[PDB]
Formats: C-alpha cells, structure tokens, sequence
C-alpha cells in the first residue's frame, strides 16, 4: 500500500493511501526517504488517511510523497547480537560499528503475559550487594525504581550490578538509554568498554544497548523503551532468562508520551500527562514480569519530576515499583560505597512470610536498629557521647560496623577504591548482619568492616585490621 | 470501501469531497461528460433565485426541500442520479457551494486538466495537452496586440526595483 | 513560470496560508511576493501554513508565493568572525557585505557517539568562581541562569573577554571562535553589548548573531540553530567554538507564540512539547568531539533568565533535564555586594573534573569542599556572633574565599592567577586578613606576581599546574608579599 | 590625533556619494522609468527570451 | 523577458547628464543642500572643532621626581 | 476601496470588502458612519473579507454598511502644532482648542530604528530625587519603566518628574495617556495649564498630549501606542528634540492587546496574554529608541500586574528597559514616600561602572544593610524592637534612618504631604547618604530624616523635634 503525504504538521504525517490502511501501529516507510523514515500509524484518520507519527525528523517532503507501509509495526532485530552493541530505536547500530547480525526480528509491541503464564509468586532477585539485597530484596522479574544522585558511579553501580548478578547468575541485561544525552550514553559506553562489561571483543557484554536520545521524536525515544522491552523479551522467553532491563529514564519516556499526545490532538490529562499515561505504563509494565521462562527484572532509573513523585505518574509508578532504590549521597559522603539510602531503599516484598522470616527479622531488626542508631546520631550530635549508655555505644559501633560492613569494595574501580569488589552469598549475608548485630566481634576495628565482601571476608578484613 | 478516483482536480477535500466521490462516480460508468454537463445546466437553473433561492431558504426545510429541488431533478429532467447527490448537498447545505464543486469537477474536457501561465507571463488560458509551453510559446506567438494588464508586466517590477534593491 | 509559484491562500497575522506549492519541500523557506521569506512549516491538506517573517501589511492574499524551493542553509565561513549578522547571516552590523560565502546547510546532524568524545579539556572564563567550582570545559553546554541584569550578560561578557587571551592563547584548541546568539535583545542593548565587544574587539574572532525582538519570531527561533550550525562547523573544522545562547527563554516564547499562531498544540505550561526537542536537538548539536574529526568543539552557554523558582517552568525544567550543570547566580548576594552573585550551592557542574585543570584541582579541591562546609555554617548564626573557633576560622577564611570567588564585572582572569591567589587562601594565609583589605591584597599581590614572579607564573603556566616547587616558591613569595601587603 | 581628521574626509566623501547615489538613482529611475513601455518591445524583447524560457527552461 | 542591456542604457543616460551639468544639488535642487549642511556640521562635533588642514605639534614637560 | 460591514462581533468588524481588499493596516473609514469609524484592516481573511478592527464604537450599524478604505493606514497630523493639543489617538483633537493642524501626515505604524542607526551611548539622566538618582540613575533617552503600584504615587512621580526635568529640559515632552482614566488627564492637563507648560498661547507647548483612555474601544487603545510613537518620532527627529515620553500605562495597552486576541480569532498566549506578545513588544519598543536625531526619552508607567512580575508581560518588559523603577508597595505601605522598591529601583545603566561604584557600592553597602536588616529581622522575630547586637543595631538603625532619609517631600503632593518636594542634586545626595554611612549622624535620630530633602535639613529637623 502506498500513501501520500497529505499533511505534515510536524511529525504528524497524515498519509493518504488509496491503498490499504492496515491496523494501527504499522511502521510505514516513506518512499523518497533515504534515511529510514518510519511512520508509525497512529490513527486511521478516516477517509483513506491515517495519522502517523514520524518516528524520525522530517524534511524535504512533498505533499503526496509516496510511502510504503512496512505492513506491520516496527520490527527490530531481536537476538544475542545486541549484547555488546548499541542500536538505536530502529535498531540501527548507533554503536556505529557496522550492523548487527540478527535474523530474529520482532515488532516492538508485545504484551503482558496472559494470566495463566503468571508465575504467581515472585521470588527474590538476589542483588548480592549485601546491603542492597538486604534492604531491598529484589524480586526476580521485579521493578526496581532508581531514585538517585547521578553519575556517582551511578552507572558504576549499575555496571557493577550487571556484573554482580547478571554475570554471577548468568542473566542478561539491557540498557535502554531513553532520551539520554548522547554524551551520557557515550560516556557510559566507554565506561562499559572501560569496565570490560562491555567487551568489544565480545558482543556478550552482559548488556545490549539501545539508545533513543533526546533528538528523536518523543514517541520514538519512548519507543526505544518498547524496543528494549522487545529484546529483553527475547532473552527472557527465548533465552529463558532473567533479563535485566535497565532503563534511563522511565520518566523521560513519560514526558515523551505526553508530548505526543497534545500533538495527537489528545487531551492528555493531569500535568498535561497523557490520559493513557497509565495505560502506557500498564501495558509496558505488565509486559515486564517473570514469565515461566524467566524474568524481566526491570531496573528503572527514575528521574524525579518536579523533585516530586506524587506527580501522578511516579505516584502510579509506585504501584509498579516493588523495590526502591533510593541512592544516598550521604552514605557515599561517608565514603561508604555502597552509597545506597538504606532505610528508604526497601522492597515491599520484604516479608518474613516471604524472603525468609529470619532474613526479614534480621532486616527489620536491622532497619530498626539502623534507624535507632540513626536516632542516636542525633542525640549524640548534641549530647556528645558517653553521656549515654554503652549499649548505645555498643550498638553505635555495631551499627557502624554494620555500616562499614555494608561498604562493599568495588571491582573494576580499583582505580577509585584501591580495592576489588566482592560478591556475597546470601545466607552468610543474613547471618553476617545478624552476627554483627549479635556483636560477636567486639574487639575488631570497624574500619575493617569497611569495604568488605562476604562476612567471612569481613572477618578476614577484621583480622587484618585487628593487625 | 471503494475505488478512489483522484482525477486532476480533485479539490483536495474542501467540499468537493462529493466531487471526489463523484469523480469515482463519474469515472464509474463514465457519465463524465453527461454529468459534467448536467451540472452546468443545472448550475444556474438552480443558482438563480427562481424557486431555487426560495428553496435555499432555511425556512423551507428538507421536509420538502426533499420534495422540490430534488423533485427539480424531477422538476427538471436531469438526474441520471445527479439529483441524489443533490439531495445530499441538500442536507449538507453544499448547494451554495456547488459551482466551485463543479469547477473542480469539470474544468471541461481535457480541460479537466487545464493550466494558466504566470511569472513573467501575461497570459490567460488553460492547457489541455501533455508537454506544454510549446503551446504557450505558440499562444503568445499568436497575436501580438496583447495586454500586460492581462498579467506580467515584468516591467515595473522585475528589475525595475532591482537596481534600486542594490541601492 | 508554469508553476513555480502559488497564491497566498490566506493571510492574517503574518501567517500565510498558502495556496499551491505541494510539490514543495518540507520545511522549505519560501519566498513571498514582497521579497519576504516565510517558512512552510505545515504542508497541510489544502494549504501550506507558512510563517511570515515580515509584516502582513506588506503582504496581501492570493499573493504569489514563489517557491524558493529551499530549506534554509546559512552562509558559513568565519568572516563572520569580525561580524554582526542577523539570523540568516546578513550584515546588520552595517559593515557592508559579509564574508561567509561558503554556505552550509543548517540541517546538520548532532555528532554520533563515536564522533563524540568526552571532555578532558578545560576552557576558562576567567571567572574565579566559575572556573574554580564549575571548572570550565569545551564542547559542552551549561546553563547560565539568574535574574534580569545579573549583569547576566555581564557575566557572559567578561567570559568572552576572557577568551581574548585564548585567541592570544595560540593553542588552537585554546583559541576560541566566539559565537554570540542574541535572542530578543533590543538593538540598543545589543548596541551596548557590541559596544563592549568592540572595545574588547574580541569581535575579530567572533560572530555576533543578533536577533533583536523586532526579528520575526521564527527568525528568532531559528537563529540559534543557525548559530549552532556555524559552531558545528567550527567543531568540524577542529575548531573550537563557543556559542552563547542568550536566551532561550525568549526563544521559547516566540516559538510557542508561533505555534499558537499556527494553531498548533503547544504544550506544557502553554509551551510546545518539542520545544524541548527543539532545543534538545539544538543542544545535541553542541559537542566535544573525537579529535579524529578535527574534534573541534561547540561549547554552549545557554542562558535562561529566571523569574525565580519557576525553574519548574517547563522549559527550565527541560533544560535542567538536559543540562551539563547550571550556574545559579545569586542576585541577593550581588546586593550583599557579593559579586559574583552566584548561588553557588545550587550552581552545579555535573561534569566537574574533566573540565578542570589539575592546577585548579590542586587548589580547588579542598576549597570546593571547604566552601561546602563553610556554607552551611556560613548560614548558621551570624547572630552578631558565632561560636567555636574551628568553625570561626572556616568562616573567616570562608568569607575570604568568598571574595576569592568574587571578581568585579569587567575583570576576567587567568587561571594561573586564579589558582595562585586561591592557593594563598587555601594555604591558610589570608584568613588573617580582613575583608576590604583582601581585595586590596588581591590586587596588589596579583600585579605583584605578575610583575615579579612572572617567572614563576611562567613556571606554573608552563607546567600547566602548580608544582610543589612552584608552590614552594609561591608560598614563599606570597608569605613575604603578604607580609609586605600587610606590613 | 592625525587619524581622526583623515577619517572624516574619507567618511564624508563616502556618505555624500551614497546621499547623491540614492537621490540621483531615484531621480534618474523616476525620469527613465516614465518612458520605456512606449517601446512595448521592451516587452516583446521579452516575450523573445521569455519564450527562450518557455522553450529553453524545459 | 529579453532586453537585459537595453534597460541598463535607459538608466545610464542620466548619470552622465547630471555630471556634465554640475551645480548645487545636482538637479536635486536646494533640497539635498539643506540636509547636507547639517550633516557636515555634525560630523565636526564627533571630532571637535580641531582644524583638519593644520598639522598639530606641541612640547611636553616634566613633573615632581624622586 | 469599499466594504460592507458583513459581520460585527464586538469591535471586530469583519468587513467584506466588496471591492478587492487593500493592505493590512489599511485604515478604513466607514462610509455614512455616525462619525469616524476607523477600522484597521487586520487580516485578509479571504473572501475579499478582512477582519478589521473597529477602534471606535459599534453601536448603530447596518451589517452591510459601506465603508471606504483610506487605502493606507491612518494619515494623522504630525507637526509641532500639536503640543498642548490633546489629540485623541486618531490624530484628531480632544484639546477642543479647535482643530490641531499639522501639515505632515502619518501611518501610525512606523519603524524600529536599526542597529546601525544605534546611537551607541547614553548618559545619565538625573532627577535630584535622591532615590532615583541613586537607585535607578536614569540615562538621558532611556526607557524607564515605572513598575509601580496603581497610579499611586506613580502618577505623582511622573508629574513631578516632568516638572523637574521636562521643565529643566529644553526639549519637548509627550504625554500619551494610555488607558488613563480621563479625569487624571484632565487633572494632568490642569497641572500643565496651571503651570503654563501647557501654554494655551503655545499649541507647541513644551508637552503634547495624546490621550487614549480606556473608554475607547479597543482598537483605539490598542493603536494609541503607534500613534504616540509617530508623533514623537516626528518631534524627535525633525526638530531633533529630546522628547520626554510618557506612556501611562503601557500595561493598559498590553492589557488591550491581550483583550483582543481571542476576538481577533486568535487565542492569546497564557493567562489571556496575547499570543503575539513579544513581537508586539519588539515592534513597539523597538519603534521607540533614542535616535541619532534626538531621544525619545521615555518614562513609561508600567503597572505591575497584581504587582507580579513573574507575569510574562513584565517579564518581557524588562528587556526593553534602561532603568526600571519598581516602586515597593510594601515601602509605600511603610508610609514611605518616595515609596520605592529601592532594590528594584534599578538600572541596567547600573552594574559597577554603569553608575560607577560610589553610588553602586554605597548602595551595595546600603543594600546590604537593609537586606541584612531583613536578615536581622529574623533574629528580632525571636528577639525584639530594641534587643540585638549593637553593631547590628547600628546598622539596623542606619538602615531605618537611611530608609527615612530616602523619604522626601513632594511638591505635587505637598498638598497631601504638607511639604514641598526637594531636590538634592546628586552630589549632595550621594554624599548625604555617604555621611550617614559614615555614621556621622548616628547621634542623630532617624525620623528626623523622614521626609527630607537635603541631609542637613534632616539634621535641622532633629533640632526641630526637640
């Protein structure tokens, strides 16, 4: 079917085909557009005309120009070949390292698993960063929201995360850099390269990269999100895996959805937000889960719109979030890397019913205590110390030890840390914190517990600092 | 859905969407000229007051506008179905629009696909041919009494300002 | 003309709904019968919504809209260095005809990832504070933000002025071709500005694209992109450009205004959504590039003038989401006499150290930090008193440091000086000294090392950094100098 | 102190050349434009060429 | 059109005519003068009333010393 | 050409011009009209229909009535014979001193002088009203924007300024009463009459009045700016004059633009504020300048809508200005008179050397001290009307004094104030404060500085207290 530009009002290209108008979503290719001009059918406007959105930037066009419908929505490469590769939205190597050899294509829309496929009870995704895992015990398939101070080695952590699990547990990762600064993706790129997590000698760099930076149509950038999803879906179902879907920023996506709406002539609801803000969310989020085949654990970087989150969308988002990563610059400032906000980075799933009751207690006890210490700082702040009980002192120290024990050296950033990172088998972790809590070391320096890996190794570091 | 006939002229919507219907109607059966002509005839047969602007009162309603203009195709003798589309302009008030709808329709035969010249041109008249401004060359290069109050005087203008426009 | 032309379908509001030209390109700038240009933004069903860049008294309907058949391109070259042009790039300087007889399509891709290369470069502005705390880089973007007459422009100007030495700074990627985008800037203001520039004749390495409010809105809108094109050019000519977009606030206004006139959805906060994209694409076009490509730069200084706290305002928010940091300027502080104005605390350079000189790192690292600490406790008390000595020092010092980040208007500085003087304070030297006389010192000292220790300054400059030895000298110099400054 | 005096003399001769140039231009162009079309063949001589457009553009 | 150079002729003629009849404002009549006279004065103001057919020279002295 | 009123929807008269249209901004005269119904062509809607704007009232109109296009915008009288002649916007008198008669006519639109025409420097206009000089030292030729409470002391000030300067000033002045309430212009007039500056034996008075009040229909109000400009442009250039230009209130103009937009088939921009707004600005503000053949030295009253400046309009406005005097209603509320916002009695013709530093600094110190006084207020908020560290107390006091020293009698409002305005020519002014700053006076008491001119007189007043 060929259609004719009947109207270009921006990237709303209204196309009249006197030829079939297939279903909506269909990617149309403009004939006469020497760089891939995807139009995604947005409306069948009526009377042989469809409303499309160019997913690209427009120019040169004449009203009438011939467009040939790709007869399906946008189909994109799916497959391993993306790992260690940067694709744009259209999939095209913005690795700029020639093409990527895929065969498996997928239309970027996909759906929420149908109900019966629901692996009914999610199960902790093990972060293995002790603290992280502890306070936010993620769920395999889970949506983790990342509130956070940028570039702290935000990315380092992420990189590290990918490393920690997705290596460890052989999962996979997707980073869909949505709307990002090309620069930041660039930075990251090399950073991965640099990290070796991106390997250029291996396209089994534990991450497939898709970037849809702030220069594409909002929808297009937005749709880079779907793309990433589509790929990750490949790895879950097809590769049977726990795919990690690292997303930056789901917000920017959000904004983008809304952005088209207006222009879509819609009435996009609150904050200007798409009325379908929710549906957009729902359908994508609902695509995310744990299938029986695996997990798409979605780690979603979360930009703080209006430095607020009650901005209806994030507010909604919370419904989807289940584990929260609040990164704490304060913890970082204490030199503690992990720099996480402990007592706010949480996971709902955290239960004793669920995620071990012991774990749980230990955690709650911990959280409680951590808070309690937290209280005590305040007290002590003003009250010096040893104006108070030594039980407080003990705990303070313990808390602190625990604190330090949360500090986990880092594995590629021997350059920053002067240490090598380490990963922590869960049980010993639970045990670990309990033990410190149990104060079974009370003659060892706490600075030992700083940048410790697993609790034994913490004991080990304890020893060395204990001379 | 249907065959969609987009013959040159074509109003590109704008209420010869009927015309575009009828370009496919006309084209079907090729009652092109007949109807083209029907329309001319009709054209003022309507467009005069004569029962017609009276009937173009609002105040007469399609209670029986449906029964007297329509039954002006009946009142007339046209309507090989050309009234029926009237009865549509009838609701769709397009009756007052029709000449133009006809224009778009017509222009006339191969005339359907005219053209009048401009830029430096003085000249008025359509183009029915294939390649052109052979004819236009030979159209100017016809008479030579000619106007420039029928278009361009390149004279005041084209370059009359230009030297000025440099300074 | 068989057809190479169209008739103005409708006109009102300088928005020419255009009959014909369908053949038309997309985003063709067209030519009206009045010699005026317009731009065919919307080739919509039956007309072309064409923005009129002139006035519609001039125009009339059915008017021949002649294709130009052209999407705007801009004249390109660097003969605009030494020129003030309008948005297309036509003399407005009144210097007679321009020199940029190369042309370049404005439509230019933002550099790819591989084309990009991160920063490792500083770039200086001479603004003590700035270069210190948000150490200046190239190829970047940075929001300069602050209220009306923050010397807003002044701030920028002194930076431009600062580049003089850099164009005298024969490292070529330390020679900077300066691009000044004036958005909605009265000719009078501009006249002044220019006037400064003239005086400074930085203008020789400088394009001044000047879009005063008079300019039709798309023109004003367009201009930055234009400017942008020109800088990408330099970038691609391994040349290092500085574009100051001053100010997108006005641009946005215009753009919306435009939209609306186009009866087109604008968006959030009444402003178009893809005005973000607009800018995004604009700013994506600024970069620090792989060297292989000449790896020039286009360093971007966007300006937004706050109306205060309305950063929340969509476009600032936008920009925030875009930016590489923001320069919050604190007017209050200015009023306090604290000039630089800066709300430092909110000012940020996300990047930081790659744009920093090790030199600067050496003196600054501690300071940034010190100021941080200082600042919260700076904020504390002052209740006609303060309390413990430790902190009291920090304050004293701090206060000094505050002067150190200060600088009068019309006073851009060289890094070595800057580092130098900072070094003094850092090294806990003038914290003894009392505030008016700091200022006094600073001068005295500065002209002093310049005078005497130009040698040393030479060294530091040379090493590109303080050396412990340079330090050792410096310190020595300083200590005596200081001693002399006092006693 | 010398230079400024020189620039005045040059600048005046420039300014006067333009101030004559426009007035001379308007006076000339308003004089001879009034003729011309009496020779309609300033019209024909281009219909000639305009025909060498109507032919030799396509 | 076709006349390219025959038009330029029409313009050319008057340029010589005026030059070969120079006097006042040249067929302009007093009207050019009235503006001119003000303009010439104004430019003097920008350089002050320093004569431009003279060559300046002066001597210059000394002050307190140490 | 001729039109028929085809549609009247408010003062938007959409006229279908029967004949072909004439350019936009062609001023139309409705034929047979009651009197002069000028319509300004706004859009060629097509259909040989224009959307026009009646400037005037649309009472009594056949929706067919014939209109004859004047084929251009207005021709309006411009010529010296206007000063002290109050014209309506439409050129025509409202002086009622019979007809004004000028020989030179104009389209009320006019151009915005070029970059190249820019006269590249302006030098301080001073008023000797301390506060002004100090805080917003004007530039001769400047666009001064009086952000300011409604017509408050605005009006007063303006008048007074006019007095001080426009008198002193040998060049002309123009008052364009935009959206004014007639009464004040009546008054205004009377002052001038009274003063004789409206000479009634000079219709080339030192001041020309154009009044374009709210009572007009929009177009008129809308257009009065262009008009005023045109006259003034005449006055400026031709006689080379420094015109002093009052526009009060450009806001009310702005308001007028904003009022129309919808009706002009447009939508406005935000909050109703016209979609064209900037260009509208550009074109007006840029229409004014201070030529190379004089100055349109402008004091333009700017109502600060709702005293909110966040407000896009003022936000824009600022750009065009040279010195902004934002009067602080709070200060006014402190009873203070001059009632200014000093910190926002400002000048872009201020920055360290654009006023120079004495003043600047003195001010910075001053600004500092008041601000600091604000800061200290916070302390006081806990601690009291006489409590703090003493030094602080000095400075506070200095601020309170300074504040008072800034208060000045008013000649105009000597009626209200009971004391006639003062002039402190600048040196004595800067000095004045400098002394106080010097703490010279410290022994002195603050309210002795309240409502003073020269600083000595305040000292004198202290004696007068006791």
């Amino acid at each position: 079917t060929t259609g004719r530009i009947v109207a270009v009002i921006g990237a709303v290209v209204d196309v009249q085909f006197d030829e079939g108008l297939p279903p909506i979503l269909n990617a149309l290719e403009v004939q006469g557009r020497e760089t891939r001009l995807v139009l995604e059918v947005a409306q069948h406007l009526g009377e042989s005309t469809v409303r499309t959105i160019a997913m690209d930037g427009t120019e040169g066009l004449v009203r009438g120009q011939k467009v040939l419908d790709s007869g399906a929505p946008i189909r994109i490469p799916v497959g391993p070949e993306t790992l260690g590769r940067i694709m744009n939205v259209i999939g095209e190597p913005i690795d700029e390292r020639g093409p990527i050899k895929t065969k498996q294509f997928a239309a970027i829309h996909a759906e929420a698993p149908e109900f019966v496929e629901m692996s009914v009870e999610q199960e902790i995704l093990v972060t293995g960063i002790k603290v992280v895992d502890l306070l936010a015990p993620y769920a395999k398939g889970g949506k983790i929201g990342l509130f956070g101070g940028a570039g702290v080695g935000k990315t380092v952590l992420i990189m590290e995360l990918i490393n920690n699990v997705a290596k460890a547990h052989g999962g996979y990762s997707v980073f869909a850099g949505v709307g990002e600064r090309t620069r930041e993706g660039n930075d990251l790129y090399h950073e991965m390269i640099e990290s070796g997590v991106i390997n250029l000698k291996d396209a089994t760099s534990k991450v497939a990269l898709v970037y849809g930076q702030m220069n594409e149509p909002p929808g297009a950038r937005a749709r880079v999100a779907l793309t990433g999803l589509t790929v990750a879906e490949y790895f879950r179902d097809q590769e049977g895996q726990d795919v990690l879907l690292f997303i930056d920023n789901i917000f920017r996506f959000t904004q983008a959805g809304s952005e088209v709406s207006a222009l879509l002539g819609r009435i996009p609801s609150a904050v200007g937000y798409q009325p379908t803000l929710a549906t957009d969310m729902g359908t994508m989020q609902e695509r995310i889960t744990t299938t029986k085949k695996g997990s798409i654990t979605s780690v979603q970087a979360i930009y703080v719109p209006a430095d607020d989150l009650t901005d209806p969308a994030p507010a909604t988002t919370f419904a989807h979030l289940d584990a929260t990563t609040v990164l704490s610059r304060a913890i970082a400032e204490l030199g503690i890397y992990p720099a996480v906000d402990p007592l706010d980075s949480t996971s709902r799933i955290m239960d004793p019913n669920i995620v071990g009751s012991e774990h749980y207690d230990v955690a709650r006890g911990v959280q409680k205590i951590l808070q309690d210490y937290k209280s005590l700082q305040d007290i002590i702040a003003i009250l010096g110390m040893d104006e108070l009980s030594e039980e407080d002192k003990l705990t303070v120290s313990r808390a602190r030890k625990i604190q330090r024990f949360l500090s986990q050296p880092f594995q590629v950033a021997e350059v920053f840390t002067g240490h090598l990172g380490k990963l922590v088998p869960l049980k010993e972790t639970i045990k670990g914190f309990q033990q410190i809590l149990a104060g079974e070391y009370d003659h060892l320096p706490e600075q030992a517990f700083y940048m410790v890996g697993p609790i034994e190794e913490a004991v080990a570091k304890a020893d060395k600092l204990a001379e | 859905f249907a065959k969609l006939v987009r013959p040159p002229v074509q109003i590109y919507g704008i209420e010869g969407r009927y015309a575009t219907a009828l370009y496919s109607a006309a084209s079907k059966q090729n009652k092109l000229e007949q109807v083209e002509k029907e329309l001319l005839r009709v054209g003022q047969i309507l467009k005069e007051p004569k029962m017609a602007a009276s009937l173009l009162n609002p105040y007469v309603k399609r209670s029986v506008k449906v029964k007297s203009l329509s039954d002006m195709t009946a009142k007339e003798k046209f309507s090989p179905l050309t009234s029926n589309l009237i009865n549509l302009l009838a609701e769709n008030g397009r009756l007052t629009n029709t000449p133009a709808v006809i224009s778009a329709f017509s222009t006339m035969m191969s005339v359907h696909r005219g053209e009048v010249p401009c830029t430096v041109t003085t000249a008025s008249a359509l183009d029915e041919t294939t390649l052109t401004e052979l004819k236009t060359v030979l159209k100017s290069f016809l008479s030579k009494g000619q106007v420039l109050k029928l278009e361009v005087k390149i004279d005041p203008s084209i370059m009359g300002g230009m030297i000025v426009r440099i300074g | 003309d068989l057809e190479e032309t169209g008739r103005v379908l409708s006109i009102g509001d300088g928005i020419a709904r255009v009959h014909g030209l369908r053949n038309v390109q997309a985003e063709e700038m067209v030519e009206f019968s009045s010699g005026l240009k317009g731009m065919s933004l919307n080739l919509e069903p039956d007309n072309v919504g064409v923005v009129v860049f002139g006035n519609d008294k001039l125009i009339k309907e059915g008017d021949i809209v002649k294709r130009t058949g052209a999407i705007v391109d801009v004249p390109v070259g660097e003969e605009l260095l030494g020129r003030v042009v309008d948005a297309l790039g036509n003399a407005i300087d009144g210097k007679g005809p321009i020199g940029s007889k190369a042309r370049r399509r404005v439509g230019l891709k933002a550099p790819g990832i591989i084309p990009r290369i991160s920063v490792r470069e500083p770039m200086q502005t001479g603004i003590k504070a700035v270069d210190s705390l948000v150490p200046i880089g190239r190829g970047q973007r940075e929001l300069i933000i602050g209220d009306r007459q923050t010397g807003k422009t002044s701030i920028a100007i002194d930076t431009i002025i600062n580049q003089k030495r850099f164009n005298d700074g024969t490292d070529e990627k330390k020679k900077l071709y300066c691009i000044y985008v004036a958005i909605g800037q009265k000719r009078s203001t501009v006249a002044q500005l220019v006037k400064r520039l003239t005086d400074a004749d930085a203008m020789k390495y400088t394009i001044v694209v000047s879009a005063t409010a008079s300019d039709a809105a798309p023109l004003q809108y367009l201009a930055p992109y234009s400017g942008c094109s020109m800088g990408e050019y330099f970038r691609d000519n391994g040349k290092h450009a500085l574009i100051i977009y001053d100010d997108l606030s006005k641009q946005a206004v215009a753009y919306r205004q435009m939209s609306l006139l186009l009866r087109r959805p604008p968006g959030r906060e009444a402003y178009p959504g893809d005005v973000f994209y607009l800018h995004s694409r604009l700013l994506e076009r600024a970069a620090k590039m792989n060297d292989a490509f000449g790896g020039g730069s286009l360093t971007a200084l966007p300006v937004i003038e706050t109306q205060a706290g309305d950063v929340s305002a969509y476009i600032p928010t936008n920009v925030i989401s875009i930016t590489d940091g923001q320069i919050f300027l604190e007017t209050e502080l200015f009023y306090k006499g604290i000039r630089p104005a800066i709300n430092v605390g909110l000012s940020v350079s996300r990047v930081g150290s790659a744009a920093q000189t090790r030199a600067m790192k050496q003196v600054a690292g501690t300071m940034k930090l010190e100021l941080a600490q200082y600042r919260e406790v700076a904020a504390f008390a002052q209740f006609g008193s303060d309390l413990d000595a430790a902190t009291q020092q920090l304050l004293s010092r701090g206060v000094r440091l505050t002067e150190l980040l200060k600088q009068g208007q019309y006073s851009p500085m060289a890094i070595e000086e800057q580092v130098a003087v900072i070094y003094a304070g850092v090294r806990g030297y003038l914290d003894k000294l009392e505030p008016s006389k700091i200022t006094k010192f600073e001068n005295a000292f500065l002209s002093h090392v310049i005078s005497q220790h130009q040698a040393l300054l030479g060294k530091i400059r040379t090493d590109g950094k303080i050396s412990e030895e340079s330090d050792a000298k410096l310190k020595e110099i300083v200590t005596n100098f200081l001693a002399g400054f006092e006693a | 102190e010398v230079k400024n005096r020189l620039d005045y003399h040059i600048s005046v001769q420039n300014m006067m050349r333009q101030k004559e140039q426009e007035h001379m231009i308007n006076w000339v162009e308003k004089r001879v434009v009034q003729s011309i079309s009496a020779q309609q063949e300033k019209e024909t001589i281009a219909k000639c060429i305009a025909d060498l457009k109507l032919l030799s553009k396509k | 059109l076709d006349p390219v150079q025959k038009l330029f002729v029409d313009k050319i003629r008057e340029y010589r005519t005026k030059r070969q009849t120079s006097g006042g404002p040249v067929d302009a009549g007093p009207e050019y003068q009235q503006d001119l006279d003000r303009e010439l004065f104004k430019l003097k103001q920008m350089y002050g009333k320093a004569d431009m057919n003279t060559f300046p020279n002066f001597t210059f002295e000394d002050p307190k010393f140490e």
